[PDB]
């Protein structure tokens, strides 16, 4: 019958021998329990206030069935090197999340369990998307060998600068610094993240001047050049209307900052440019609020299976030398899983699940953040060629200009190529064949001289 | 267990899930909007529906009643309002009569109770 | 003349006599630096690379002023009681931000510092918004004083009721459980925040069972009636087509949740809320990821300021008992921030600047969590009129029904006002006021005696 | 006629007085929607002036309260009622509540004393 | 209470010791007050059937504030070389304006008080706008600098012409005239106030007419040129 009142959570929750689907979604997470609080009550009040539940007893529970529809926890682990801290796991049945919803996932499993007063710390480690879920998504628009045959591009990594100072620059000197770049031997160039629209540059006029300078350099040259133009905006009807503005040019690229604007406006865009032919690009902004500490928050391997589900043709991923944060495995771990169709469980790189594409076209990576010619063969062995690689100011601050400045950046970056390619050690070397090519080229020379002193070596937070 | 009766069983708002008011806890509710300086008035109606309009989200028929005289600017002492009630029941014994309250800053209203009923 | 190299950030950035405007934004950090950095490099880093700057020297800064486009820091201070620890202040001119954009105003701001290699925290407390910069936003679209006249409700706190169980209940019991509760003596009714459309349940049919209820209960007690409707939805496409529904029904009110569906989302729902005449209420969902740490993140006192100037009628608060984590000082100092018109500075409650709206109209709290009837006297005394109170567990957990269960939620609630515009103290007393009350009344008598010994007491993480 | 010659340097005033405006070009003009006769019938008055009242204070009134000088007014008389030339859409009363409280107290005072009444 | 009846305006309207805010507009008159009216009641009648006011007293002045929704008379000084002309200052507080309209605040400030009986004349000079109030209108659509960029002309004055006689020409003598002048050094050309659409020439055949000499006389000087 029914009987009001208050009753513990261990009682329904907390299912230590259970065997899961494969139709279910799983999380792991890392807690830290208050004093007087057992690790298996804590455990069970966490998949208890995620599907169904709440802290009394209620008569309408017994109009359905609920074993079918609540989440139950199965495992429990101690972590070595710690007093009070244990990795709990959750499974989920398939019936609780909209199909095509990016927002209704993480609006279910994280939504209100962070902030308990029976808690101290929480973080999200991963998840596994089984087949049957992510079949009912579009994904990225193109992909990575759709978009490297509409450029006829084969055999070398991808290059680009972005253009500094970040604001105060008119619309006419704007488009005077891109033309003297891309005709030096660049791919692309870029706006900065907060370049919308303001007083002392509107957005009409720029998308006009900097068109007229693709054409110029395109011809004297012959090769094709791009220029990625930013459609972030306050509202959706005024994001629609600078991205058909690009199309009515003809132009290949735009850009969208994707946390700051959110889930929702991101997969209209994404569903715009699969149905005009446009290509999509990823600037992942204010991600190190959430990312940064160890024991508290979500890692960036779980925020990037969001993305590539969601859609999107490129996206950043940091450098391990440079003035940002970041470690050599656990990127060396979260590259694989955007680029890969099968990627199985490794402990460590930091893997907790195996994961399964069936046929979703990959990603392209993106490294960037205060690297010079200095870096070049170390940043050719980690990622190869299917990268893409920029240097703003290592471009911008040569001593002779903006043109001589991007053939020191294409020389040191080709006779890395076919170095690697004729079998020599790129970790070891390196520095002779930096040393030997600017023998030839008096650009390289004189870019070679006055960042020879220059690293960024601090202490690391995360460390795995 | 007990049920709830869904028949001929209306309902008047605030103060309304209360035993009845009697003449002491009446002068007792006008002593406290003195306290703050606010302005009392008076109003009557003979019915008390509500109607709607097929396709207009916020509109709602039979929100405005009759009022006596005027609102009594200036007033400090609570034995006032207690004889205007008494003359507004000898002319119109078939009627509503509410009690309201005006904040002049922020123009709003304040309270609201019946105090008769036909 | 023009000279590359590298060079100091605080030979530029760092003003210590300097007058600030009344056309600027101010904001202030408390900051952690690594060891071997001093605490004024640190500082001038921050401003540097949030407005115009970079690792290097380019030629470009010569076409244009500097001292006109520029942040700079220009006081420090340190925190008592910490080796190494400090607040800094900086400020930025007016012509940097887009008008109308909340989503520019947070990439300038905070979209790259938090993850410096030279650092090891970073916590944003305030801000300062001229009038000048509030001018160009709409704001809320109705306001507190003209949503109490629409619906005819003067001289008491309002009160409503979330359904439950969270997930599982088909089309036509979730609108049974909804006349039952509004029939006897509640003003709302609310869907949880992860009910969108789903295949036990989907949108369309149950948005016309529930304005079936609503009909029912409104000409049996003679008073108006009401219940949120979720517009949250994984494309502006859907979510606009549920907005249009509500309307040709004659509904006053829908919902939406602003964190995980975006800023620029949400902007466009208050546009179309003000043009057609609806109410909006706000649900503050993973927001516990960012702010429950003292030593990293973002205080909600800023994520407030925030929701005023991009648009709703209500927000989600908080209760200072219950089962969520609530600070007393805190939340009395950021809900007249909420309320009022002018507010002045206070370091007791957590104020660091003053603060005018220039006459644009205040939101109303609400307070939800874990609440039921013996902590009645305790959330008048706090919060007052001019504001909502839901019960989901204290109404449904009663054992007579969902009817006779909110009879004692408003016997309980007048007999505090009435107690409490007699002159009478509602902190010493409060047990006494609903021990005589429980004497005419035979539905208060039997949930006073389920939930007598039930609180919720732990430690406090934030402690100011 | 007038654009330029007002301001001429040879002169120190002008004033227009009259024009004449032939029937072969008034005849491409649509005039009045309705007219004088054809809103005495729709309206069912005859036989005296019509009256009217405008709202005071011109600034400073919410808008319920906006609404309800309004019903008081029609109700004991008048024919109309009108707004103040410089009320259009302000911080402390918008277009579209104002609209919708006026529309409710015509209803109300036209079915107390059998007369047709407008804003 | 209430007391109904009839009052003088510099009761309440005038205000001679009072600091203005910096969210305030301001406005500066030149009157002349009309026999036996003293120049400070004619003042208080200015600021008063701007905002707020009425020749009587009413009700409804009790249910909200007016001392902060009132205009107000601060300062009054005398003309030199006039036996009765004086100059008045009126300030108006910031939440009377529609935002991104020019039309309310013309309707507001000037649109009853020049036709008062007890005046014989009234001018207006200047007025302040806060930078508070300007942020919310767009203003030019492109400006001085974004329009010397378009055309590549540095270093000196433009010149134009317009095209006589001002009425009576055809379609294609119109357009005949244009090209001889483009070509010889001017820059633009211009039509008259008052040529709109008319019997002897219509609006849509004149702009396909024009447009023919500007691409000749544009291919043959090598420079850009407008109508
Ligand atoms: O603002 C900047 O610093 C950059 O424009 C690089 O400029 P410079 O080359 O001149 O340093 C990049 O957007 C950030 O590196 C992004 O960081 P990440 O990719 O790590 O998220
Ligand atoms: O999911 C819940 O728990 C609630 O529906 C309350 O249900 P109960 O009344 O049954 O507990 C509320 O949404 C949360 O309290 C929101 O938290 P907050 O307002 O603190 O952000
Ligand atoms: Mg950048
Ligand atoms: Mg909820
Ligand atoms: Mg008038
Ligand atoms: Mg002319």
């Amino acid at each position: 019958g029914f009987k009001a009142g208050v009753k513990d959570y261990r009682l329904t929750y907390y299912t230590p021998d259970y065997e899961t689907k494969d139709t279910d979604i799983l999380a792991a997470f890392r807690m830290t329990p208050q004093p007087g609080v057992p690790p298996e009550e804590a455990g069970a009040a966490v998949a208890a206030e995620s599907s169904t539940g709440t802290w009394t007893t209620v008569w309408t529970d017994g109009l359905t069935s609920l074993d079918r529809y609540k989440g139950r926890c199965y495992d429990i682990e101690p972590v070595a090197g710690e007093e009070n801290q244990y990795i709990a796991y959750v499974a989920y049945p398939l019936d609780l999340f909209e199909e095509g919803s990016v927002t209704n996932m993480f609006t279910s499993i994280v939504g209100n369990v962070f902030g308990f007063k029976a808690l101290r710390a929480l973080r999200l480690e991963d998840l596994r998307i089984p087949p049957a879920y992510s079949k009912t998504f579009q994904g990225p628009p193109h992909g990575i060998q759709v978009e490297r045959d509409k450029l006829n591009k084969y055999g070398r990594p991808l290059l680009g600068c972005t253009i500094k100072p970040k604001l105060g620059l008119s619309a006419k000197n704007y488009g005077r610094a891109v033309y003297e770049c891309l005709r030096g031997g660049l791919d692309f160039t870029k706006d900065d993240e907060n370049v919308n629209s303001q007083p002392f540059m509107r957005w009409r006029d720029r998308f006009l001047f900097v068109a007229e300078a693709i054409f110029k350099s395109q011809a004297e040259t012959g090769e094709i050049k791009g220029h990625y133009l930013n459609a972030t905006a306050g509202t959706c009807e005024e994001m629609m209307k600078r991205a058909q503005f690009a199309r009515e040019l003809g132009m290949p690229i735009v850009m969208h900052d994707y946390l700051t604007g959110g889930f929702t406006a991101n997969t209209t865009l994404a569903h715009y440019c699969r149905d005009n032919g446009l290509l999509l690009h990823i600037h992942r902004a204010m991600h190190a609020v959430i990312d940064r500490q160890r024991n508290h928050g979500i890692h960036f391997r779980v925020l990037a299976k969001a993305l590539r589900m969601s859609g999107g043709d490129h996206i950043h991923s940091g450098t391990v030398v440079g003035k940002l944060e970041g470690e050599r495995e656990v990127t060396l771990g979260f590259v694989d899983l955007l680029r890969d169709d099968y990627i199985e469980k490794d402990r460590s790189r930091g893997i907790y699940f195996t994961q399964d594409w069936v046929s979703m076209p990959g990603v392209l990576p993106v490294a960037s953040g205060g690297i010079h010619v200095w870096h070049m063969p170390a940043l050719t062995e980690i990622f190869g060629d299917d990268s893409v690689l920029q240097f703003g100011g290592g471009t911008l601050g040569h001593p002779w200009g903006n043109a001589p400045g991007a053939v020191a950046n294409r020389v040191a970056l080709e006779a890395c190529v076919q170095a690697r390619n004729e079998g020599r050690d790129l970790a070891r070397e390196g520095n002779d064949i930096i040393r030997e090519a600017s023998k030839w080229s008096p650009e390289l020379a004189a870019a070679c001289e006055v960042w020879k002193e220059i690293k960024f070596v601090f202490e690391t937070i995360d460390t795995l | 267990m007990q049920v709830w009766n869904p028949i001929d069983n209306p309902k008047f708002e605030t103060l309304s899930y209360l035993p009845p008011l009697t003449d002491n806890q009446i002068a007792r509710e006008i002593d406290y909007m003195l306290r703050n300086k606010w302005i009392p008035c008076l109003e009557f109606d003979p019915s008390g529906t509500i109607t709607t309009l097929p396709g207009q989200p916020g509109y709602y028929g039979g929100r405005y009643w009759t009022m006596w005289k005027l609102p009594m600017f200036g007033c400090n002492n609570a034995g006032y309002v207690l004889r205007e009630i008494e003359h507004c029941k000898n002319a119109y014994p078939g009627c509503f009569i509410r009690v309201l309250g005006f904040d002049n800053i922020r123009q709003v209203q304040c309270c609201a109770f019946i105090v008769h009923k036909p």
